[PDB]
This record gives C-alpha cells, structure tokens and sequence, in this order.
C-alpha cells in the first residue's frame, strides 16, 4: 500500500498506481519559446497543487454514468477556485484519480475515460445545449446515452481516448494524468473545459447478498497551474 | 448586446508593416463608363478615392513606380448575348504631350507615348509606368505656389511637378451596329515604395481634392 | 493616438505599451495623486483604497511634472462567430485610472486651477498583422 | 526626484530619502539559530512586501497630533490583512514613509517618532484604556496630550527614539525603518502592537495668506513579514 502525497494533501491506494500519461506526455510547463509572443505568465505552485477529493457517488445496478468537465469541476474550490476567479488568463494539467470500494462478491466494470474537447449533445432537438447544461460544476453530470457518448459517436471506440479500466475482480482504481490539451498557449477557464473525465459502466455492478450499491471516489489535481501576473511592476 | 470575447493572440515578427507593404497593394484607382465623353481619358493621381487618399497622405514624400492593370467590361443593350471581341487602345501620355480630343484624333499615332492594343476576351492589360517626376520622389503635401502670376496665386498648394500623366483608352474598333457600354477599371500597385517624413493622419471629412480643406464632423 | 490610428489598418495587435503624464500647474503648485494599473479581466477601482490595494505609483507632481507608466501587454483582435449573426467584441484588457490621494494646494498669487495632460505610445515589442481597410472616414456607399 | 518601490507599489519622493534606521538594525529575518526551538515559520513574500498608503490626514493650526498603532493599521488592508486574519503567529518590521504638502510661504515643524511598547494611557482615571481607545485600526489616533505623549512622560525626552524632524523650510519627508520590537521570537498580530508612528506638531502650521490646511501622507510597508506554517504535510 503506497500514497500518492501532492503538497498538504495525500490518497492511500491499493499499490495499482500504474499511472497512464496520456498520449505519452507529462505536464511540464510552458515553453519558454512560446512565452515570448504572449503575456508572460507566473508560476503560483501553491496549495493549487493538491488533490481534490468531490463528493462520492453511488454506483447502482442501473447507472448509466458519471462525467466530470475540467476545470469547471474545480472552479469554485479552495486556492485554484480563487485562482481561476482573480486570473483572467489560466494554463494546468491534471492528474485523476479514481477509487472504488467493493467486496470480493461485487461485479462491475468501469471505463475511466479521459475525453478531451467532449462536445456535450442533445437527442432529438436542433437547439444546443444551455449553459447549466455543460457547467455543472463540481456536482458533475450523469449520461443520459452512454452508448453514443452523448455526442453522436460510439463508446466502444471511445477506447482510443486516454482511458483506464476497473474490472471489481482485478482492481479498483485507475489514475489518468492529463497534459494540456488546447490549440492555445493559455486559456480562459470559466468558460472553457479542455478534459471531460467520464466513468461508464461499460459492465453492470451486480451481486446477490451485497450492498447493490458502492461508492465511487473522484479525486483531481491540478498539476502545473500557471496564470497571468497580477503584480508586474509598472514603473 | 455584444459578446465580450477574447483570444491569446500569439504573434512576432515585423515584415508585415513594412512600408514597401503598407502602401504596395494594387488598389482601384478609377472607374468609369462610356457608351462607345466617347473615350476613357484621366489624369493619374491616388486622391481620386478618400480610403487611398488617407493611406498616401501619411508621409510627405513618397517615390514609386506604377503597376497599372486595366480591366474592361462590355454590357450590351436591347438582342443576343454575344459580346463583340473589340480591340482597346490604352496610350499613357506623359506631361509633356499633348493629349486626345476625339476619338480618332491625331495623337493616337504619337510613336512617343506607350500605347497597348488588348482585346476583351483576352487578359486585362498590364503595364510598368516609371518613376517620372521631375523631383526625386513626388510630394504629397506642397506649401508654395506654381509662380507669382495672379493666375497661380488661386493654385495653392498645386505644383505642376507632381502630375503623373494621362491615361487614354478608345475602342479601335469602329462603331458597331449593336449599342454597348464600356467599363473601364483601373488598378494601381505601387513598387520600389520609398516614404519620408511621416504626417498626423487625416482625421476630418475632406472638403475637396487639391485643398484639404475641412468641415464638420 | 497615432498607436491607435495606425493600429485601425490592422486586425490583431500584441505587445507592451508605454504612458506618460505632465502637470502643466505652477512651480509652488503641489499635491499627491494616485495612479493605477488594473490588469486584464478586473475591476477598475471605485475608490482611493481599491486603487492603492492594486498595482499603483503614488505620484507627487510638485516634485517632478512627468511621469511614465508601462503597461505590460495589451492584446486584442476582431471576431467573427461562425453560424451566428451577434456580433463579437473583444473584452477589455485593463485600465488606467486616477485618484486624487491630498488636495491641490497653491499659493495666493497663482492660479487655483491646474491641468494635467497625458501621452501614449507602444514599445519595441509591439506587432501588428492581417492589414485591413479603416473605418476611420468610411462614408462610400457604391464605389464611386 | 527619486521612487521607493516595493513589489508593485512605488512612492515619488523628493530625494531627501535619508532613511532612519531604528537602533542601526535592518529588518533581516527570524534567524536560524532562535527557529529551532519554536514552530517553524514561512516567509511569505508576496503583496505583504508593497507600501499602503492611508488617507490623507488634515494638519490645521490647531492640530493635538496623530498615531497609528502596527501592525493593528494594517491589520484589515489586503495581502497583509489578509496573512494576519489567516494565521496565528507573525513577525515583521516595517519602513513608515511620512510625506507633506506645503508652499514656500507655510512654517511649522512635525516630529515623526517612532514609540515601541507605547502604553497609552488616560487622564484623571484609573480606569485603564478600553479596546475602541487603542486598536483604531487604519484610522489612527489622536493625541490629547501630546506634550506628556498620553503616557505621562515627556515629548521633550521622546527624542531618544527613532524619529524624524520634519521642518517646512528644510524638508517635507521622514523615513524611519523599524527592525523587529519584541521580547519573543514571533507574535500575534491581533491583540499586540510593536510600535506605534505618531507625528506631533511642535511647531504649530502657520501662514497669512495661505491655505490654513496642509495635508500628511503616511505610507507604510510591511518588510520581512514571516507566518506559521498552513501547509506543513502531516504523512
């Protein structure tokens, strides 16, 4: 049993962290050749650097899952919410943790996919998604169409996103570490999300004398938060 | 009503507000018709439109060579949509020439003005016209007058260096049966853009072309 | 400003700005004011404090008649949305505002009112691109 | 002319920046040898680093004199407000910037001293100094007596603390560093005052036709401000 400690906060897991990096690259930071053309941010490793543990939700024989968007599911939560507030201009990875707790007569699998860029959709209208629609904060959404992904393509090839799998039988966590994922150097955070972290439940959770229900646990930190500078000097 | 976005704008280098770029695109300079006066006679000058005008009138002195491209259009009237394959007559006649009065007048056979013979149905007419001013660069802006005559103290800010010439096109072709109407387009692309001493910008309506005179708003 | 007239011909900007002030008031005319910078996507201040918790220079314009700010970046473009008719407008990215920290004071014999002006130009650093028409004069309707 | 700037803060003088150092002692840090022994503190060297400057104060002919109690004047002023409402133990100096404004034809002289422990106290009672009588916050006092400085001692013997001379006809400014002032290596902020800045106008503002009113600038900045630790990792 090992612990995955990030600044003043740390998770105790089940030694399965075989951490996948998704598309092979850690987050670094960004380049210096590409910070002379724009604004150049700060490097607030504070508190920023620290799991978020949400609230835990229960997986039920009938879940059609669970989606994440980031960073609007931190948005308003400790030091990286006040960050994301007072800082117009925002650029982070993050690291995803999840956990499951189950005994040895519990059945379920769940995809832990990292969908960048997860265009939200409708079914059966032409009118787009609202905005409470998209930013459900850190409450998170539940799929309506799991089959379809809820945008009109299939889950079964959702497999070549960044993805992990908990199989009750095998294990019980999955831990994706995401880079940025943007077409810019920076980004604004309130009204864009780069990651949607989404748990199907590609198998049923079944059993015959357990609890029909287990908890699931979500845990996000962001990784290599930079901002804009607040307190350049302008003399 | 408006929606307050923004972007990461990401950016460098300098090679485009270069001046050789700034004022060298190929504007349109003129347009007229003539329903077969009879023919396409103007002065050459870059005041003819206020947007040019504005750009040119940035500096003091600027020295460039001509690109001029003429575009020709014929509409027909009252019955087949067949457009007669005419041959144009695009003569520049410089400052010291005399030029045309009519349309078979004696200067279409100077010799000593450039002409071009192009046809409609073919590529529009292109042509390099030099730097020919009498100064080293010509002058935007002039405070003085041509002489001390009566005549040239109503000609302010006019010298007589800083004409361009005369551009004139006909249709060779006599007149056919049908009725047509000629438009004429003339495109201008400075090159070899030199600029001198850069000026506040115009930032009033203008009252006329050879005064800058101003009014209201 | 000539930044601005200039800039008018151009779609996107960036780069680093220069500011300069002047009290044109009388030698023994003194007094304190507060300059301040709010960065892009805050709050202008409202009040002497706000101003002097920002980024700010508290400047004495007895002593010395000029001062210069330098504004770190400005950036904006023109926006066009893809199916939608809205039209798009780029936020603000900051500003520069002035609170009055003591009173003017002034002898007897000199003047009881003064003035202040104020200039602008952009750095080395500045750049612009996709060169367009200014809708400075405008007024054409047909291609005359 | 020359700026004393701090962080994102600068100040235009007058180029009589003679600064004062209280007891020849700069304000360096907790030093390593005494911060074995008690709770390791952090050095925040952020914001709290900049100058504040409080609104203007009026000097009339008839002016008794004001102070203002550190770091109570800053207690509920930004950055440095904010680190003192958060944490429990702090330890800083200070450097208090006192400015005038006055014309050629104006006389009267401020002294600018800075009092450490300065125990107020009341006149004809022997009830002691309620809380409203002491902490002012960025207010500041003023003074009922200043020729016994509302202690019952002598301003004419306050000349052996720091201080500064502000005379109209010679200079305008004053300066005065302040070092650390306490008997304990660390302090708290909330319910304890290390020194208090008064200006007492010992020679009254005078003038014929002038403005009968002056204004006082005073302009203070926190200088090596350290905390209690928020974030030490408890694995």
């Amino acid at each position: 049993v090992l612990q995955l400690k990030l600044g003043n906060s740390a998770i105790v897991t089940q030694e399965a962290a075989n951490m996948c990096c998704a598309y092979g690259e850690w987050p670094s930071y960004l380049p210096d050749n590409e910070a002379t053309a724009i604004d150049k941010p700060t490097q607030p490793e504070t508190s920023t650097d620290r799991f978020y543990t949400l609230k835990s939700v229960k997986w039920e024989g009938t879940s059609t899952g669970w989606w994440w968007k980031l960073p609007d599911a931190l948005n308003q939560t400790g030091m990286f919410g006040q960050n994301v507030q007072y800082h117009y201009l925002y650029r982070s990875g993050f690291l995803c943790h999840v956990q499951c707790n189950a005994t040895k007569f519990h059945q379920g699998a769940l995809l832990v996919v990292a969908i960048p860029e997860h265009q939200l959709g409708k079914y059966n209208t032409g009118t787009s998604a609202s905005f409470d629609d998209v930013m459900k904060g850190k409450t998170g959404g539940v799929f309506t169409h799991p089959y379809v992904l809820d945008d009109g393509t299939s889950l079964a090839c959702s497999l070549i996103f960044p993805h992990q799998w908990i199989n009750l039988r095998t294990n019980n966590s999955a831990t994706i570490m995401l880079p940025w994922m943007n077409c810019a150097p920076m980004d604004f955070a309130l009204r864009h999300n780069q990651w949607t972290l989404a748990i199907i439940p590609v198998v049923p959770l079944n059993t015959s004398g357990g609890t029909t229900m287990v908890p699931i646990t979500v845990s996000i930190a962001p990784m290599c938060c930079e901002f804009n500078g607040l307190r350049n000097a302008i003399t | 009503e408006a929606i307050q976005t923004r972007a990461v704008i990401n950016q460098h280098g300098t090679s485009e507000t270069l001046v050789e770029n700034f004022l060298g695109r190929a504007a349109l300079v003129m347009m007229k018709d003539f329903e077969y006066q009879n023919f396409f006679k103007w002065t050459i000058n870059t005041r003819s439109y206020v947007q040019l005008r504005r750009k040119f009138e940035l500096f003091t002195y600027i020295r460039f060579d001509s690109e001029i491209t003429i575009v020709p259009t014929i509409r027909l009237y009252t019955s087949y949509s067949g457009l007669p394959n005419l041959t144009l007559q695009a003569m520049f006649v410089p400052v010291g020439a005399p030029t045309p009065k009519s349309q078979d007048s004696y200067e279409w056979q100077s010799a000593c003005n450039p002409s071009v013979f192009f046809k409609i149905d073919d590529p529009p007419a292109r042509m390099t016209i030099p730097f020919m001013c009498i100064n080293s660069a010509y002058g935007m802006f002039y405070d003085g007058f041509a002489g001390f005559e009566k005549t040239a103290n109503g000609l302010y800010g006019i010298n007589p260096a800083n004409t361009m010439g005369n551009l004139c096109i006909r249709v060779v072709n006599a007149y056919q049966p049908v009725q047509y109407t000629i438009t004429i387009r003339i495109y201008l692309k400075p090159k070899h853009i030199k600029a001198w001493v850069p000026r506040p910008p115009r930032t009033m309506p203008y009252m006329s072309i050879a005064n800058t005179n101003y009014t209201g708003h | 400003t000539l930044l601005a007239n200039i800039a008018r011909y151009y779609t996107h900007w960036s780069g680093s700005m220069e500011m300069t002030f002047m009290f044109c008031g009388s030698f023994m005319a003194t007094g304190k004011v507060i300059l301040c910078y709010t960065p892009p996507g805050g709050s202008c201040p409202t009040d002497r404090e706000s101003a002097m918790l920002g980024t700010h220079i508290v400047w004495d314009f007895g002593l010395q008649s000029s001062i210069t700010l330098v504004i770190p970046w400005i950036s904006g473009s023109h926006f066009r949305m893809f199916n939608s008719d809205a039209k798009s407008i780029n936020a603000n990215v900051g500003y520069v505002t002035c609170f009055m920290q003591t009173n003017l004071i002034v002898p007897k014999e000199a003047a009881t009112s003064t003035y202040i002006i104020g200039f602008a130009a952009a750095k080395n650093d500045f750049s612009l691109r996709l060169m367009r028409d200014s809708p400075d004069i405008g007024q054409s309707q047909q291609l005359e």
